[PDB]
């Protein structure tokens, strides 16, 4: 699917690599500002 | 300054648009003028749509304020 | 699961008022129709005076000035700018 | 207020219960403040 | 100086509550990482 | 004669005045694919790049506010520009709207560091090993400062603000009234609105970055 | 001593010290209110 | 591609142009004298106040 | 062929057919509001090449609408009395 | 009335009490191009510092106006 | 009349409030030459603290104004 | 009476006396600044000395506006 | 008249905003000197950030005195 | 009466010339911290010449402070 | 008359700016010499920076006190 | 009389000057420092040049606070 | 009289436009400390330098008196 083609959850499936834990960083902008 | 190339656009149009009245076309007018008339007394009008209501308000605004604009002159 | 953009929104006169707007009033005068249309309502504002004139008005002269200026002299580049943080974004993650 | 309850209590019920308790009392505190300041406009135009 | 004219002050203050806790704390909160 | 603008305004009788301070949130749409068009690219580069230019200081635990910063610091710019329209209206400019804004989070600072780090907090107010002459004429000087934090946060954001306002409506007059009697000096004050409408644009966002960094290293040593 | 006992580069010598002023000033103005 | 005007609205046009023209022109005239006398009584009233400020200083 | 329609179709003396024809609960002002809303977003800046018309609009209305709140306050000042 | 017109004097006066606080701040920020001129490797300890004297400088600034107002409306 | 022209004596005294803003525009700019000459490679930011630093003057000068309007035209 | 329109005038142009707390502040940071940047290994002694030094300026710098207050509310 | 006293006197007092650019001026031009001094070379583009800053410090010069003017005579 | 008007506003005037003393306190102990930074080996020399500058600065704003108290109390 | 004593009121309070003179020039003349002692070198237009600089903050200062002047003679 | 006025208001507008040997003396007594920080051989040369400008500066303090006498009591 | 009190404000006045010349002074001896402190060489010319940038800043503040001086006898 071209990548103008998907919603955030998109990549949520595809690549969980990608995924922002709501675990080990509750809060916004949800890990350290490396 | 390109006022020369589109001001001679506009007076490609305005000689074929802005033209003052000739005898010619008074009599279709005139008819076309009683044909309103007809339309109306009998509430022919009721036969339109709401697009040509509002286009026909508009024209007919556009002829009016170019009234205030005669007095403009004054 | 998305459907995508247009490619290219309704364009518009003047940066202001619409194109459809002309269409729809092209058949009764075609071609200036509309635009003395728009000089006689503000003919007509600025001269039955429902719009007086004052500093707040220069102000707006100004402000508007400035606008036209920043936007005609970089509207290309800040689009170039967006389209190329879109591809980036592509690419990176690609 | 349902739609309302689940589109402003799903996303926003960590921050109120967790980092902003101390932004509450601050607001009380404004509460007193602002109390206070109207009044005494208010009491004082009224003598006048 | 009208910003003393107390009459208004309450309604003020409260918008900015909920819009300064409510309206954006939404949308910022939405944006996503790189 | 020309406080008018400041007069805090309705249609009609009734509350209009908590509308002006929503139109702000529109301009600012939320995103929901992964690549958007422009309006978004762009300001969500914006965001991403102060956020990290801004949170490199702050502690672990502190930095639970970006949120917050963030929000004011958008809001804030946001309706100082949208201000300097012909005619539009600028909430900020009302002083109740400022200490609305201001004291809440300076005391829920304070909380924080006192209830957390209460003796390191008390120690603040006494400056590491000054001499041991002078504690009564110190920590009194510190501990009136300190107080003085809230005022100055929200009445500085609010002079700032209203000045430049004034300004260009004086000289806007001014103008008018040179074109009436002559041309020169009529074009040199178009020309100074000019640059004051530039200067302007450039304080209400500067005022947007001095609230929020302020506040931002407060919360830094109460951490 | 005070001096080891009114520490002021440590923290605890800090606090004891501010909050001595502070009782001391609080006494002060108490006394001076009835006059 | 211009389009022809319908007579109807040709006809209408240039006798709203000098019907107005005219009555411009009878606004200007008889506007002018009433304004003038006004504003000359308003002379006599402010150079009565004149004194008045002048002996009630 | 349709009770609903879109109301530049209407026919002009069905104008209090249609006003009888919808919904005036609150509710159905919402769903007006919203509607109107996402037909300019969807039209004027959901797409890649949106430009400053994308956004000019709501700039200069929003002037319009406070040149409006303003007009009251303004009547003092007309350079000519006579008008 | 002269009871506030001198009131008037006063707050004249007394508003020119920034002054000192606008020395001081441009003064601060010389030092810091300065300082970050020289050794470019610490902005971030400089800027601090310099953030901490404008808080300073600025309080230490307002406190006038605060009081010529609070002559003026009292 | 005495209001008047105290209210005219009282904008004159609050108008020279305005002196910290000229030197602290002066001094910043004589600093940003200054740190520039010896190290002219990261201009960028010696500039970027430059105009800061002139914001939060002119800032004051316009505190100083703005009191003084606003005795002069709306008390 | 006048005598309190000179009880007002006095503490208003008293109170002129923290402008020098002002310049006098401003020049102390700025070379904590510049003197930190060049010996950054002594940081505890450079700020002990800076806050001797804010600390005794703004001290004479209120006095200033102490006399205003003893001035108008008693004398 | 009374009004007119107060119209000149605040017409002078509101011309002491100049100290604000001699000082400024004073500072900028030192500042070139040093700067210069040590590096001969950028002389162009170092003499471009005085002129700037010359500029900036007549800007509040001439500020302060057409606020003076302005409230001189005519309004 | 008038002359307690007079000394009022002469007492409120001549307090401020505690603004030396701010100005001078602070470059006194801006320029002991620049020149300490480098060479620390001086300390206690750096610290008597700070003190004796301190109290030069001071006394020249005490005799402004100290007169003024002369004329309200004294004449 | 009071406006006759104001003139002279005016003249004489609307001359304390030229302390910026001082100020500057101090400055100026001061920096003068730290750069010769920097490096002899430069002296003979070094010269003609403080030159123009003098000549600069002097002028502002002397027609500060023509407005003085042009006050006192009303 | 008036003129008791007169002379009490003339003596506090009068006695303001001293503010600038307030400075000189800070801004000498830094230099000295600094210098001395430099090249702490010359201690005693430095010393001098020090003096020199003390009292060259407190010359004309004292010179502004001697004509504020003169015009408070003679004339 | 009006015209001696008005004569004393603007002496009194005009009087305090000197304290910016004590701070050139300042300034300028401090210079000069410095910059022998770097190149004890040149001192002749240090000084040569320093006593002409005195001589300015104190015709200056001279001036700035004789106009009080004047106003006393105006
Ligand atoms: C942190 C850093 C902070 C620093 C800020 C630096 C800037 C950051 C980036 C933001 C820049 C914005 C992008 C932009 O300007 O568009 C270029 C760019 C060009 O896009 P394009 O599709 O390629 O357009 C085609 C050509 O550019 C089209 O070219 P053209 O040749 O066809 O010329 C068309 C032009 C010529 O047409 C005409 O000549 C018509 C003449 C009549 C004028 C209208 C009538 C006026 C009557 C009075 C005049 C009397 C005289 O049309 C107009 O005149 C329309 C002007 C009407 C006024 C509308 C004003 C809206 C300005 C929006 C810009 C926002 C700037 C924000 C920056 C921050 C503020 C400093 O736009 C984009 O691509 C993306 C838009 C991104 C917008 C981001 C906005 C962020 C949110 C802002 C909220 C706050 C609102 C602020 C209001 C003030």
């Amino acid at each position: 699917i071209p990548f103008d083609q998907m919603t955030i959850e998109d990549l949520n499936e595809v690549f969980p690599e990608t995924k922002l834990d709501k675990k080990k960083y509750p809060y916004w902008p949800h890990r350290p500002i490396e | 300054t390109y006022s020369k190339p589109r001001l001679a656009t506009f007076w490609h149009y305005a000689k074929v648009e802005l033209v003052p009245p000739t005898p010619a076309e008074i009599p279709t007018a005139i008819q076309s003028l009683k044909k309103i008339v007809n339309s109306a007394q009998t509430g022919s009008f009721k036969q339109l749509t709401v697009k040509e209501a509002l286009l026909n308000g508009l024209v007919a605004t556009e002829v009016l304020m170019w009234f205030y604009v005669g007095e403009i002159i004054a | 699961p998305v459907p995508p953009l247009p490619e290219h929104g309704g364009k518009v006169r003047l940066g202001l008022i619409p194109e459809e707007f002309f269409q729809f009033l092209y058949p009764k005068t075609g071609v200036t129709g509309p635009y003395v249309l728009g000089t006689g309502l503000i003919l007509y504002l600025l001269s039955k005076e429902i719009y007086v004139i004052t500093a707040e008005t220069f102000s707006a002269i100004s402000t508007i000035g400035v606008l036209v200026y920043i936007v005609k002299k970089y509207g290309a580049s800040i689009g170039a700018f967006a389209d190329k943080l879109n591809e980036q974004k592509i690419a990176q993650l690609e | 207020l349902q739609s309302l309850i689940k589109n402003v209590w799903i996303p926003l019920k960590p921050y109120y219960t967790q980092v902003y308790q101390e932004i509450w009392v601050g607001m009380g505190l404004m509460g007193f403040i602002v109390y206070k300041i109207r009044s005494a406009d208010k009491r004082s135009k009224a003598l006048k | 100086m009208p910003q003393l004219d107390t009459s208004t002050w309450f309604i003020t203050i409260t918008s900015m509550i909920m819009t300064l806790f409510i309206l954006f704390q939404l949308k910022i909160s939405n944006y996503s990482y790189p | 004669n020309l406080f008018a603008s400041f007069i805090a305004p309705t249609m009609m009788g009734l509350p209009i005045v908590t509308l002006i301070i929503m139109f702000p949130s529109l301009l600012f749409p939320t995103p929901k694919r992964l690549i958007n068009n422009r309006t978004i690219s762009i300001q969500q580069w914006l965001i991403q790049l102060t956020s990290k230019q801004m949170m490199a200081i702050h502690n672990q635990k502190g930095q639970t506010w970006s949120l917050m910063l963030m929000s004011l610091i958008m809001f804030i710019g946001s309706t100082n520009i949208l201000g300097l329209l012909p005619h539009s209206f600028t909430p900020t400019t009302q002083l109740s709207m400022n200490l609305g804004m201001a004291i809440p989070l300076w005391s829920a600072t304070v909380f924080t560091g006192f209830r957390y780090k209460t003796k390191t907090s008390l120690a603040h107010f006494l400056p590491q090993g000054t001499p041991a002459l002078l504690i009564p004429m110190l920590v009194i000087i510190e501990t009136i400062s300190l107080f003085i934090q809230p005022v100055a946060l929200a009445v500085r954001l609010t002079a700032n603000i209203t000045a430049g306002h004034l300004l260009i409506h004086l000289i806007g007059g001014a103008t008018l009234a040179l074109l009436n009697i002559n041309t020169m000096t009529a074009f040199i004050t178009f020309t100074i609105l000019i640059l004051l409408t530039i200067l302007e644009f450039a304080v209400a966002l500067i005022q947007a970055y001095v609230f929020t960094l302020l506040v931002s290293l407060y919360l830094h040593d109460n951490t | 001593g005070i001096k080891k006992y009114f520490n002021s580069y440590t923290l605890t010598g800090r606090m004891n010290c501010v909050l001595a002023t502070y009782g001391g000033i609080a006494l002060l103005v108490l006394y001076f209110k009835l006059r | 591609p211009p389009v022809q005007v319908s007579p109807l609205i040709k006809l209408g046009r240039y006798s709203a142009l000098f019907l107005g023209v005219a009555y411009g022109a009878k606004r200007y005239n008889y506007l002018k004298p009433r304004a003038e006398e006004e504003r000359r009584i308003a002379a006599e009233e402010k150079k009565k106040q004149d004194e008045l400020k002048r002996i009630e200083r | 062929p349709l009770k609903d329609r879109r109301l530049l179709e209407v026919k002009l003396g069905e104008l209090p057919s249609w006003i009888l024809m919808r919904d005036f609960t609150p509710s159905g002002i919402a769903g007006a509001f919203q509607r109107g809303y996402y037909r300019y977003y969807n039209k004027y800046v959901n797409v890649k090449k949106g430009s400053v018309a994308g956004l000019s609009m709501v700039l200069a209305a929003y002037v319009v609408f406070n040149y409006c709140r303003s007009y009251k306050e303004l009547k003092h000042e007309r350079l000519r009395k006579y008008h | 009335d002269i009871d506030t017109a001198a009131k008037f004097i006063g707050a004249g006066a007394a508003t020119v009490g920034v002054a000192g606080s606008g020395a001081g701040i441009g003064t601060v920020f010389g030092s810091l191009i300065i300082g970050y001129a020289r050794n470019p490797s610490l902005k971030q300890q400089l800027f601090s510092y310099a953030i901490l004297g404008f808080a300073l400088s600025e309080a230490m600034g307002l406190f006038c106006l605060m009081v010529a107002f609070l002559i003026l409306f009292a």
